[PDB]
RNA sequence: GUUUGACCUCAAAUCAGGUAGGAGUACCCGCUGAAUAUCAAUAAGCGGAGGAAAAGAAACCAACCGGGAUUGCCUUAGUAACGCGAGUGAAGCGGCAAAAGCUCAAAUUUGAAAUCUGGUACCUUCGGUGCCCGAGUUGUAAUUUGGAGAGGG
RNA sequence: GUUCUUUGUAAAGUGCCUUCGAAGAGUCGAGUUGUUUGGAUGCAGCUCUAAGUGGGUGGUUCCAUCUAAAGCUAA
RNA sequence: AUGGUGAA
């Protein structure tokens, strides 16, 4: 009935309906609801690698400076 | 203001009477 | 929260900022005289009283001139353009001190300046030059 | 349900903000001179209290303009009228005392 | 100025001249899309008094809304959704009939350097002004919100939900009163 | 151990490419064996590639020297929200009337004792 | 979190308690019963010069 | 003119310079919204922002010898008022925290659209200048926002 | 504090005399229908639609206070 | 009751 979803890979992509019940694929918005507090936590930001969000705090501390050290 | 009164009179003559005013 | 735990577990490290002490300390940055006499050990009201100044103009809520002399002593610490000067000189030569005649000069008083303005400008020119 | 555990924290923050304002506004007293006001509601009319700002008539009678007065630390309120000679005289005297006590540094 | 004459003429809305103008303009617009770019406003006095200026950065849009969430609010929301890169400042009525009601909305582009360097209009470039119609900050939105002074707006002076929260909260101090 | 970046800074594009090719050949030869030298050559390859990229980026910046609308790659990476939030000059812009009012009646510094 | 933590005390009662505590210090026997090794103090209450 | 030009309108370009989705969501704003009075402008849903948001300088509050932006607290007060039944429930005045006023439409710069976007070459590059291009006259700058204000001496 | 520049018959303020002296319409308002309020107000579909010594809010002949139908603004 | 899931 369901199949792997490219966006999330949760194996919840309905074959007949061609939609993912978990992440809402292919809808642009990611499916989420307030009553699904555990569901939101399972997919809340920070559960992944956070390749870019991690360094934002460090960059802000320096005022987003650019260049190089003067040695 | 005299100018305002003149403008109001000019507009009154230009616009004529409204359909509800024409009943008078 | 999930993000806080991830950050704590991540090897990137926290962007630590220690500024609690700096909230209590504030340096005066609007007067050189006050800075030399201001004492951070005392409070705002105490410092103002020590300097001899009022920290409140209205009746404050709840219960409660050796320096002002320097402030008082601190209190004791335009021309005409070349073209304007030439224009004034032309009119002065053509009419001298005859302000009324100068006013009606059609081909020298290009700008219809009043008698008062003309005489004031001429007096300024005379004082500056002669 | 909100509990004001921060009461001490709020007071400390207010004091720190006042100290910062003083540091930035060291020469000035942090306050604008306010006029005396008689309240409506006869239950309180006996009480005199500070107002928002001096009326234009009072400022004119004090020998200064509203635009200049504001730069010297005088609150100006153009909404309040004047209907009492005693209050007007008191406000004029207060403004005169303020002018005689203020010291203004040169702009040079 | 001529704008006073325009305002006075527009005061007599039911004049036979304005009736002809309106019935011509509605028919002309009926052959155009629901939302389309307008070359210039049809009511220069209203736009000028609403803050519109004929300079690079301002945009005029005409939108048609079904008669019978006010109609002006719906028009503002639609134009904002379509004009995502522009900010809705104000709008005014321009026509009506038995089937449709037409409103004109003026938009300012904050990306244009003319607006950014305009001291009298650069305020809209602040991110807090994004989608003013969405939060009902426009003239029509504020009017629908009941924001005003006096007893007639005591229950809706500033925030109908905020007062309910304030009167439903239980304030407890460290030392009980 | 390995190559030094400070030595490779002054090398030319052709010399850097030749060094990269030699390092790649060495890595390919070592892969057949399967040995810390593999790590050293891998690090040298990365250093050479980084030096080449740095040289290319500075050359690109030089060709776009001073002219408006440089490539977005060289533009600031601060954040999306800071490209908006009008710059200092735009924010400081003030109408002539307000400037005249400020000049006529600038905020004065004063104290109230006498 | 809204449980009572602070106790309101009359200001007059607070001053009374402070005065009683201050007075209690004047009795050496009472101070001795408090556990302080005041057995060798030259005088009670102990008064010292301001240079301290 | 059995032509050639001014515009206005409408399309297109792998055109140059730009922005929009979405994520997060404790607080903010709007819409919608249950389990005739009550749970209720709650729960849930949708859209839109920031470090705060909204509101904000009265077609205000008062009937006084009057107060004078908005906002938060105590008080007003469990009062007025209502549903007079269970129950809901304000607001002025008063004290406190912090205070800042302004910008357009409106009456001719007409003795000079004096305004502004963009391209180009430089410099002291969050911008400035010479030139060009285009917008603007169906109004871009200064002068006025009721506290009046404007032409003159 | 230190150093170069201003200028151009350039821009403002004070008191007096003089000649003038604009003000957000399908908007206010009434009617009706849905909606909210403990407020009878406000919100909302639609017929009509207001005046400039005019209009809104309050009471015993009216007297008191502002000038809505645009917008910005830290605490 | 609100929002979703699969099932002809
Ligand atoms: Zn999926």
């Amino acid at each position: 009935s369901h199949t792997l979803c490219n966006r999330c890979g949760r194996r919840s992509f309905h074959v007949q309906k061609k939609t993912c019940s978990s992440c809402g694929y292919p809808a642009a918005k990611t499916r989420s609801y307030n009553w699904g507090a555990k569901a939101k936590r399972r997919h809340t930001t920070g559960t992944g690698r956070m390749r870019y969000l991690k360094h934002v705090s460090r960059r802000f501390k320096n005022g987003f400076q650019t260049g190089s050290a003067s040695k | 203001s005299n100018r305002t009164k003149f403008v109001r009179s000019l507009v009154r003559e230009i616009a004529g009477l409204s359909p509800y005013e024409r009943r008078l | 929260s999930v993000r806080k735990r991830k950050m704590n577990r991540s090897s990137v490290g926290k962007a630590t900022r220690r500024n609690k002490d700096k909230q209590r300390k504030i340096n005066i940055q609007s007067n050189p005289i006050i800075a030399a006499n201001w004492d951070y050990s005392l409070t705002m009201a105490q410092n103002y009283k020590k300097l001899g100044l009022r920290a409140k103009l209205q009746t404050p809520a709840g219960g409660k001139e050796t320096e002002v002399v320097k402030k008082l002593e601190e209190l004791a610490s335009r021309s005409q353009s070349e073209r304007e000067e030439e224009w004034l000189e032309k009119l002065y030569k053509k009419h001298g001190d005859d302000y009324k005649k100068m006013f009606f000069d059609k081909k020298l008083n290009i700008y219809q300046q009043s008698e008062g303005d003309l005489k004031r400008r001429l007096l300024r020119w005379k004082k500056r030059n002669g | 349900v909100k509990v004001h555990f921060d009461q001490a924290g709020k007071k400390v923050s207010r004091r720190n903000a006042r100290a910062t304002r003083a540091a930035k506004i060291a020469p000035r007293p942090l306050d604008l001179l306010r006029p005396v006001v008689r309240a409506p509601t006869v239950k309180y009319n006996r009480k005199v209290r500070a107002g928002r700002g001096f009326t234009l008539a009072e400022v004119k009678a004090a020998g200064l303009t509203a635009a200049y007065a504001r730069t010297i630390g005088i609150a100006v309120d153009h909404r309040r009228q004047n209907r009492n000679q005693e209050i007007f005289d008191a406000n004029v005297q207060r403004l005169k005392e303020y002018q005689s006590k203020i010291i203004v540094f040169p702009r040079n | 100025g001529a704008y006073k004459y325009l305002e006075e003429l527009q005061r007599k809305k039911q004049s036979d001249v304005l009736r002809f103008l309106q019935r011509v303009r509605v028919w002309e617009y009926r052959q155009k899309n629901v939302i389309h770019r307008a070359a210039r406003p049809t009511r220069p006095d209203k736009a000028r008094r609403l803050g519109y200026k004929a300079k690079q950065g301002f945009v005029i849009y005409r939108v048609r809304v079904r008669r019978g969430r006010s109609l002006r609010a719906t028009a503002e929301e639609r134009v904002g959704r379509r004009a995502a890169n522009l900010r809705v400042l104000n709008s005014y009525w321009v026509n009506q009939d038995s089937t449709y009601k037409y409103f004109e909305v003026i938009l300012v582009d904050p990306q244009h350097k003319a607006i950014r360097r305009d001291a009298r209009y650069n305020w809209i470039c602040d991110p807090v002004h994004k989608h003013r119609e969405a939060r009902g900050l426009t003239a029509t939105g504020k009017k629908s919100r009941g924001i005003n002074k006096g007893h007639k707006f005591n229950n809706t002076k500033a925030g109908r939900r905020k007062t309910w929260k304030r009167q439903n909260t239980l304030s407890l101090w460290r030392y009980r009163k | 151990a390995g190559v030094k970046a400070y030595e490779l800074r002054t090398k030319s594009k052709e010399q850097l490419a030749s060094q990269l090719v030699d390092l790649k050949k060495e890595l390919a030869e070592l892969k057949v064996q399967k040995l810390p030298k593999i790590k050293t050559v891998r690090k040298s390859i990365a250093c050479v590639l980084t030096v080449i990229n740095e040289q290319q980026r500075e050359a690109v910046r030089q060709l776009y020297k001073g002219k408006k609308y440089q490539p977005k790659d060289l533009r600031a990476k601060k954040t999306r929200a800071l490209r908006r939030a009008l710059t200092k000059f735009e924010a400081s812009q003030v109408t002539e009337k307000q400037r005249k009012k400020q000049i006529a009646f600038p905020q004065r510094k004063y104290a109230i004792k006498a | 979190t809204w449980r009572k933590w602070n106790v309101k005390v009359n200001h007059n009662e607070k001053r009374y308690a402070t005065a009683s505590a201050i007075a209690a210090t004047a009795v050496a026997s009472l101070v001795l019963a408090r556990g302080h090794r005041v057995e060798k103090i030259p005088e009670i209450p102990l008064v010292v010069s301001t240079d301290l």
